[PDB]
RNA sequence: AUGGAUUUUUGGAGCAGGGAGAUGGAGUCCACUCCACGCAUCGACCUGGUAUUGCAGUACCUCCAGGAACGGUGC
């Protein structure tokens, strides 16, 4: 139906779960069919890594929380 | 000015130039610290300088909080359980504030990751052996003032105090 | 779609190929089609040891191919 | 017939969902896709060697799922007639 | 050009002795000749064999059909 | 018929970005050209392994598969994409 | 035509167990095993289960006891679930259900 | 040279590495401002240097009188105004 | 053989005694009923042998495409 | 009213940490010593000494010697 369990998320801080066990926090900003996830002011956890702009492929990740509200 | 929900709610969020999730609570005049519970802990840092702040406490448990800036407010005291409700402060910034004795700094040798201080223009800072003796207190800082804490003066600061 | 991986500009040019299993071969371009597998001439296996073993030509399959680098100026 | 159509009927059902990486959740179902990607609300999910976290929502790419446990009660008769 | 399907289709012609390297499995590799193969990379091989790289040791095989899923790679053998 | 994430990708094309792998080593060079299938071609490379040690390429090409993630200038962010 | 499939092709052990409602073995990627029902199948192998027994092996689970290095067989009953079927190791049909 | 939102540091300990660097120099400029950005690099060529933007001019103006000649990591540290606008800055009035 | 392909091979082998190796080492022996156009496979009477040594005696058996590594007549 | 055959969604994952000692403590786990500091490589990093004074939008960034905590890859 909706399609909205994605779009609704949009704009808002994400907390991401990868494949190997990583966590990157940022702001999700665009998706697609496989779950590539475009990622704005993206840090990693496992020790905090600043990354910057993200682009997660799909095929890694595992899960996804809201972490905090949109800047 | 009370520091409230709602001001936080609308504060300028932004990830800082060194890629911190950091909100700006800046010039409103904030006399105490209060109300953090409504951050919900989403941020790595938190910029109160010129407020009007008296004490550093009032803080709920914040676990993502590693750096507060906390220039040009009025700061005289800082409070007893700080490690409990902030576990990994890491850097503190304390310049230009009223820290006026060696024995007020105490509570910081709880924090176990501070790691970067700074009490820059604070009377304090006068007070004969004041460098060392936040050495010796709070052995965890590694940069204290923008300058290196060196073996030399941990040896020396072991001597007096021992 | 059924697009074809731009490899035109490594024909013919010597390569170093990184293989999943942390294998590692070298040798000539010579071929390729849509899922990336890859014809390798004069194709030598980079052994752990250090050591280099001389195969021939060869087939990699692209499914198994992790990166390339060319040992060419393209 | 495909089955996920059944698991996209299962919106505001409490499950236990075991993952591939051993993972386990627990919580209700906001929405089912046609590839499996699940969506929850009052989530508790058990990493591996952890003690639980609770999530008031997660969502899962479809692959990483094992396994899902259903409501005991659930009506399977009902729910595979299209 | 040549295009790596047309190469087995090569050593399908000739009848060279083949050594196939797996996926993800280093210790053993797969000999054998190519008799036939189809659109996903899946060889019948015959006279075939289990190469232990650590063991130096051979077992026996005859009549193999190897998926293509474990094909990292293709090269000929004198042998 | 294109993923929006992937028309992001084809505009770093001639920027700098770092490339990380399945197995962890880390690229970083010009983008020179970015597939569909996120196969990437890229120039001048700095190689940091597992290990931590670093190298340097001329010439690299990465399939699309065999990447976990990129990291694309901050350049990009502004436009047009904002939906 | 793909009905066929399921009907004479290798599923027929899935088609077969879902007619006659028998127990089938289900060997698992996550080294565990599932004996039940099933109550429903499709191309992937996913699966919709009934009374099920899970049954696996372990060393020890040390929380707040012991060592003690010898294996140890688990198991556990699963009325109701669903089985991604990309984890199907093997599926086996016999004299189980009898 | 006129008065910038940027202001340009030389004269730096350049054995401090490139993140406590940028760390460091955050928090001792945030006492005059917002700090938008700092960029510093350790190429032979930029080695010793940073540029320091602030939201508020005034904010530079104040940072530069102010600590002139700071003790920071061992050396007293030379200010000035930025020859050019920084592309941030540029990006953020148009 | 004049080409002898995967698929005609497989046929031929149905009705026969088979043993398929999988990618986990596992083998299991029993006449191939059946296969289907992913490459699933039906034993009946089925071994397993694990090590090379007969390890249960299971009966009948579908085999998943993914996890089969090869197959063998004897 | 929808997709298991090479770059994404029906998975190539699962599993184990070398040997010994009248070793010590609570078959298992941890610490120390010896043989085979498990070996080699790269990066960051810790001590000193030393080079560079340069207006920028960045994989990483002087060099020499010593010390090795961590991460990755191969055997």
């Amino acid at each position: 139906g909706k399609s909205s369990k994605m779009l609704q998320h949009i704009d808002y801080r994400m907390r991401c779960i990868l494949q190997d066990g990583r966590i990157f926090i940022g702001t999700f900003k665009a998706f697609d069919k496989h779950m590539n996830l475009i990622l704005c002011d993206c840090d990693e956890f496992r020790e905090k890594r600043v990354l910057g702009l993200v682009l997660l492929r799909g095929e890694n990740l595992v899960s996804m929380t809201v972490e905090g509200p949109p800047p | 000015v009370k520091l409230t929900a709602e001001l936080i709610e609308q504060a300028a969020q932004y990830t800082n130039a060194v890629r911190d999730r950091e909100l700006d609570l800046r010039g409103y005049k904030i006399p105490v610290i209060e109300n953090l519970g409504a951050t919900l802990d989403q941020f790595d840092a938190i910029d109160f300088s010129d407020n009007e702040i008296r004490k550093l406490d009032g803080f709920p448990l914040l676990r993502r909080l590693k750096t507060l800036l906390v220039n040009n407010n009025r700061i005289c005291r800082i409070g007893e359980g700080l490690d409990q409700a902030l576990p990994d402060l890491t850097e503190l910034i304390l310049t230009n504030n009223s820290l006026v004795e060696l024995g007020d700094l105490d509570p910081l040798a709880s924090l176990k990751s501070l790691t970067y201080l700074c009490i820059l223009r604070n009377p304090v800072t006068n007070k004969k052996h004041y460098r060392l003796y936040v050495i010796y207190k709070v052995p965890q800082v590694r940069v204290l003032d923008f300058q290196k804490v060196k073996l030399k003066e941990r040896q020396e600061a072991e001597k007096m105090f021992k | 779609k059924a697009h074809p991986p731009e490899l035109k500009k490594f024909m013919d040019k010597k390569l170093s190929l990184k293989l999943n299993g942390g294998r590692h071969v070298q040798g000539i371009l010579r071929g390729f089609d849509p899922f990336m597998n890859l014809v390798i001439d004069e194709c030598v296996e980079m052994a752990t040891s250090g050591q280099q073993n001389n195969i021939g030509m060869v087939v990699i399959r692209g499914n198994s191919i992790i990166m390339l680098e060319a040992l060419e100026r393209v | 017939m495909k089955l996920v159509r059944f698991l996209m009927k299962l919106s505001h059902e409490t499950v236990t969902i075991e993952l591939k990486n051993g993972t386990q959740v627990h919580g209700t179902i906001t929405g089912v896709d046609v590839s499996m990607n699940t969506h929850l609300k009052a989530v508790k999910m058990t990493l591996k060697n952890r003690e639980p976290v609770q999530l008031e929502t997660l969502s899962i790419r479809g692959n990483n799922i094992r396994y899902f446990i259903l409501p005991d009660s659930l009506p399977l008769d009902t729910l595979l007639v299209d | 050009m040549v295009q790596p399907i047309n190469l087995i289709f090569r050593y399908l012609q000739n009848r060279s002795r083949i050594q196939v390297w797996l996926y993800e499995q280093v210790n053993m590799r797969i000999e054998g000749c190519i008799i036939g193969f189809d659109e996903y990379m899946n060889l019948v091989l015959d006279d075939a064999e289990e190469i232990h790289s650590k063991t130096k040791s051979r077992k026996q095989l005859g009549r193999i059909m190897l998926k293509g899923d474990n094909i990292t790679l293709l090269q000929s053998v004198s042998n | 018929s294109i993923g929006v994430p992937i028309k992001v990708l084809h505009e770093a094309e001639g920027h700098i970005v770092t490339c990380e792998t399945n197995t962890g080593e880390v690229y970083r060079g010009k983008l020179i050209e970015a597939e569909d299938n996120m196969n990437c071609q890229m120039s001048n490379i700095t190689v940091t392994y597992r290990d931590g040690r670093v190298a340097q390429l001329e010439q690299v090409y990465i399939r699309g598969s065999k990447i976990r993630f990129l990291i694309l200038p901050d350049m990009l962010k502004n436009a047009p994409m904002l939906k | 035509r793909e009905e066929e499939e399921f009907n004479t092709g290798p599923l027929s052990v899935l088609t077969q167990s879902v007619k006659n409602n028998t127990q089938v073995l289900i060997n698992c990627r996550n080294n565990k095993k599932l004996l039940g029902r099933v109550k429903a199948f499709d191309r992937h192998c996913n699966m919709v289960l009934e009374n099920v027994k899970e049954m696996w092996t372990e060393v020890p689970k040390s929380g707040k006891g012991k060592k003690k290095s010898k294996p140890v067989n688990k198991d556990r009953y699963i009325s109701k679930m669903f089985l991604r079927g990309d984890s199907v190791i093997v599926v086996l049909r016999n004299p189980l259900i009898a | 040279i006129r008065p910038n939102h940027t202001i340009y540091i030389n004269n730096m300990n350049d054995k401090i590495k490139k993140e406590e660097l940028k760390r460091s120099l955050y928090a001792l400029f945030s006492q005059f401002g917002h700090v938008v950005d700092i960029v510093a690099l350790k190429t032979m060529k930029m080695r010793g240097q940073a540029f320091v933007i602030f939201k508020e001019l005034g904010s530079s103006t104040n940072a530069l009188r102010q600590l002139q000649g700071f003790p920071f990591y061992g050396k007293p540290m030379r200010i000035q105004y930025a020859k050019t606008d920084s592309d941030i800055i540029s990006k953020m009035r148009g | 053989s004049l080409p002898l392909n995967p698929k005609p091979f497989l046929n031929g082998l149905t009705g026969k005694p088979v043993m398929v190796k999988l990618k986990w080492g596992m083998e299991y022996k029993g006449y191939l009923v059946s296969v289907d156009g992913y490459m699933n496979m039906q034993l009946a009477n089925t071994e397993e042998y694990i090590d090379g040594a007969l390890s249960g005696h299971l009966g009948e058996v579908l085999i998943r495409c993914n996890n089969v590594l090869y197959i063998r007549g004897v």
